[PDB]
């Protein structure tokens, strides 16, 4: 997943 | 505008930007992604169109954001593009484009095109 | 990177963009249109990726320009995303999006997508 | 998939395409643009996912529509990529290039980018 | 255009792709991806303006390819929008969208963007 | 105004 | 033309 | 790799 998501 | 910009905004999947719209058209803040723990925050930097027309036309803008912090470090960056639209339900609606760091023959899976919207609600 | 980043870059028009890199990841300078007189400069803000991986990966990087300045003012903004590659030629490829500030009838054609590649030469 | 995509498809904005999925990968259908009358009738041509994975994904396919008919020439072509998503709510989501013809000096602004949610509802 | 479009073109990678242009706006054709082994080999469609402009625009264009063929289902699509330029070295230039079939949940890092120049030579 | 809308 | 080109 | 590029 990544950070500007989750 | 630039008052109107100014203030938390929120995407359809949660993830939280706080921004401050500059007199001379400088955006700064933070993104927070989902969950909201003290620091999924990124900062944020981007400008605006600060002397946008005075017809119903929306204000051009556009951000980015480095994914490193100090917890986490995605080597990636994200743009938004886009334009604020004020009123009774104002909201921005963005195209953004995020760029991982690749090897030269990795480069063309390196951007990720999608678009958000986000509102003060 | 950082270091790497700062100075001149050209594109394949002409266009001028002279950023400084900063130690914490902000990226400020401005851009620069053909003729290049005195100011169709406007300025310019991003992050990059200030810790990037030590394998031959690009600098995940992208910038902010709201085409508003003294002299010129085009409703509109464009975001650079894309990444850094050092070393004899070094070059940052990047994918824009140009937005202008539409009606709401007229968002349909309000951005534009396409691509730049800046070498220092 | 295939059979799910078959049918009438609408997106937020009245545009209609109805298409035929075939066995073996081929889309073939008509754009309707608004107001709906008789030729604002277009053909579309695209590709699909015919064996997509059995896991909850969706179905990669992708059309272009070239904006030429007995009525209208607009010099310009759209392309869709996206996936279809089946179920009760069933619905394709996109991203759309749209390309117009210009010369080498307006190159720069050919392409606008936007995204599309089509459902048969 | 037309006669002017048929034939093989390359892109800076070796990808080669045969294209049909029928008179009345069909594209048809395969592309193979480099090795250029017998079946790297996946079907393409698509439409292009076949009355252009007659100054010197470019024919609109573009294309879909799904990576599904005998020996290989990538579940991904990818779409190609530019405009065809004739002339002693003749090329199409193009900014492409590729889409994964993706969960809901993976959504947004379905689509990649990018571009592509493709040459007779 | 374009096709691909109107 | 735009200044991002002129 | 992905087949659009190998």
């Amino acid at each position: 997943c990544h950070p500007q998501f989750c | 505008a630039e008052a109107g910009i100014t203030g938390t905004w929120y995407n359809q999947l949660g993830s939280t930007f706080i921004v401050t719209a500059g007199a001379d058209g400088a955006l700064t803040g933070t993104y927070e992604s989902a969950v909201g723990n003290a620091e999924s925050r990124y900062v944020l930097t981007g400008r605006y169109d600060s002397a946008p027309a005075t017809d119903g036309s929306g204000t051009a803008l556009g951000w980015t954001v480095a994914w490193k912090n100090n917890y986490r470090n995605a080597h990636s960056a994200t743009t938004w593009s886009g334009q604020y639209v004020g009123g009774a339900e104002a909201r921005i609606n963005t195209q953004w484009l995020l760029t991982s760091g690749t090897t030269e023959a990795n480069a063309w899976k390196s951007t990720l095109v999608g678009h958000d919207t986000f509102t003060k609600v």
